[PDB]
């Protein structure tokens, strides 16, 4: 059924699972028209699939291109979606397809259980879980990556760098939704946290610093402080 | 007119034939129904007085046989059977009439009802639906599951209503996912009605023989078959234009007729919700509109 807190330990075991958040595949900028009106203006996006245990990150970029002369786009995006991430799946040998796919938005399920009918065996599922997933856009090398595709194309990741030769998966999966908990909460701050010592760097080949193991537990601390410091702020605590 | 005569009458019974009913005391002298109009369906239908568990009846078409109800003491059931001499036959229907121990099929000469809620069902569709070979009349009954109901237990006592399932791959073509799911008219007009029904004549009866199953049985799995047969042509963008014409005369006949005490379990408020004021077709049928809105507002 759906996923949260109480089986949460089985986003680690080992049946392969992936998440797909589709909050950044339709985005519009809203400006004014010559007339006084009101208009869109699409720019890229992505889908953002996620298998949790080995950080391996699937990100389709939607070039612009693919909305032109379509009308519906809210509802097409959605159908978009799930027919990019029955692609993948069908693009994966048999031994790497997942077991169960997990939506972060519940109106992904018709149009993803419609697009995966040839796949009876695998259970896609709904999660209870508030996921920030929303907030990759915030990772400037994905970020970079979107806004510079002229066409459509998948890209590859580790979303947890080298962390995994260091730490479990259910610990990079609650550092991974920490940082970008932050990064949605207050944007500039989480990257002036992730950046403020310049003599700890992101190599070529990661997409977050190189921070030791004390140095991550600063990290994090840091950013339950901001967490908690923009809850404060929001709610007059 | 046709007669279906009764043996008799030992236990305290409800009786009803098509959209009548009355009740029969234990051991009264009741042997049948008598004036029965030729040329439709009829179903004759019972709920013991002592055990109102299991509705139960039989649809049957007096010209096909001589149809007779006779109480078996061991499976505590009135049976339909029919009778193959037909002088027999006569003989037994004269004196009965000779004596007035029959009621007179009720109908006012004014009241289409019954023809505007059989008008495509044919007993040859019935037979398909209910498998029992050997009789040329049909039992149902209130627990009676449907083939699909059993996909999700015993194959011979099963209602086999046309499968529809809206997420299926009879239901979406590969390539066609967003537009076969936001527009039934391929699953509709390609795969039921030119495929597996051949007209919509066969379609309506079979939604017909549903409802009125799901009315007088109780049956839960004929309601379910009506709602889909329903909401499959109102989720169609493309229906032609004398079906959408003739559904809204079946379902206005068939919203008139349910008792009104029934409604809470025998109406889905999602599919007529969406059927009425969300649809490709929430325009297209108004009578029947009219008649929920005045009848059931409650239910929207
Ligand atoms: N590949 C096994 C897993 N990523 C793991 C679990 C716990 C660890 C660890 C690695 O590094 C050593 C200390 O803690």
């Amino acid at each position: 059924g759906a996923m949260n807190s109480s089986n949460y330990a089985e986003l680690f075991n080992n049946d392969i699972k992936l998440f797909v958040d589709d909050t950044n595949v339709y985005r519009v900028t809203v400006h004014k028209t010559f007339e006084g009106n009101v208009a869109t203006k699409a720019i890229n996006g992505c889908i953002f699939t996620l298998n949790p245990k080995t950080g391996h990150l699937f990100l389709k970029i939607i070039h612009t291109s693919v909305w032109a002369g379509q009308k519906r786009l809210s509802q097409l995006a959605k159908w978009k979606t799930a027919e990019e991430v029955s692609a993948l799946v069908r693009s994966l040998p048999k031994e790497e397809q997942p077991k169960q796919i997990i939506v972060t938005r519940k109106a992904m399920l018709d149009p993803l259980e419609v697009h995966m009918l040839d796949f009876p065996n695998i259970a896609i599922r709904p999660t209870e879980l508030r996921l920030p997933f929303s907030a990759a856009m915030s990772i400037d090398k994905l970020s970079d990556v979107v806004m510079k595709a002229t066409e459509p194309q998948m890209v590859l990741f580790n979303i947890y760098d080298d962390w995994l030769d260091r730490i479990s998966s259910y610990t990079a999966f609650s550092r991974l939704t920490l940082l970008l908990r932050a990064l949605k909460t207050n944007e500039e701050s989480a990257k002036m946290i992730l950046l403020s010592d310049p003599t700890i760097t992101i190599k070529s080949y990661h997409l977050w610093p190189s921070f030791t193991d004390e140095q991550w537990i600063t990290i994090e601390s840091q950013m339950r402080d901001l967490i908690l410091t923009e809850y404060g702020r929001k709610y007059n605590v | 007119m046709n007669t279906v005569p009764f043996t008799s009458a030992p236990i305290e019974v409800t009786i009803g034939i098509d959209q009548y009913s009355f009740n029969v005391k234990e051991n009264q002298p009741f042997h049948g129904i008598k004036d029965i109009p030729i040329g439709h369906v009829h179903v004759i239908h019972f709920q013991h007085a002592d055990n109102s568990s299991m509705r139960y009846g039989y649809w049957f078409d007096c010209r096909m046989g001589n149809f007779y109800i006779q109480y078996d003491p061991k499976d505590g059931l009135y049976k339909m059977m029919e009778e193959r001499d037909g002088a027999k036959f006569e003989n037994i229907v004269h004196n009965f009439k000779e004596r007035q121990m029959m009621v007179s099929y009720p109908k006012i000469d004014e009241d289409d009802t019954w023809y505007n809620l059989t008008e495509f069902v044919q007993m040859d569709k019935i037979r398909k639906i209910v498998r029992k070979d050997e009789n040329q009349f049909s039992y149902v009954d209130s627990s009676m599951t449907t083939v699909q109901e059993n996909e999700l237990s015993d194959p011979a006592h099963s209602l086999n209503y046309t499968v529809i399932n809206f997420k299926s791959r009879e239901a979406i073509r590969p390539g066609h996912e967003m537009e076969d799911f936001l527009d039934k008219s391929y699953y509709l007009n390609t795969v039921m009605l030119q495929g597996i029904f051949k007209n919509s004549s066969n379609y309506f009866g079979e939604l017909q023989f549903a409802f009125l199953n799901a009315m007088f049985f109780g049956n839960y799995g004929s309601s379910l078959q009506w709602h889909a047969m329903i909401e499959l042509i109102c989720s169609s963008a493309t229906v032609p234009k004398h079906m959408l014409d003739k559904l809204d005369e079946i379902l206005y006949y068939q919203i008139k007729t349910l008792p009104e005490q029934y409604s809470d379990i025998l109406l889905n408020e999602r599919v007529w919700n969406i059927c009425l004021y969300s649809s490709f077709q929430k325009n297209s049928l108004h009578n029947t509109e009219k008649i929920m809105e005045n009848k059931y507002p409650e239910l929207l």
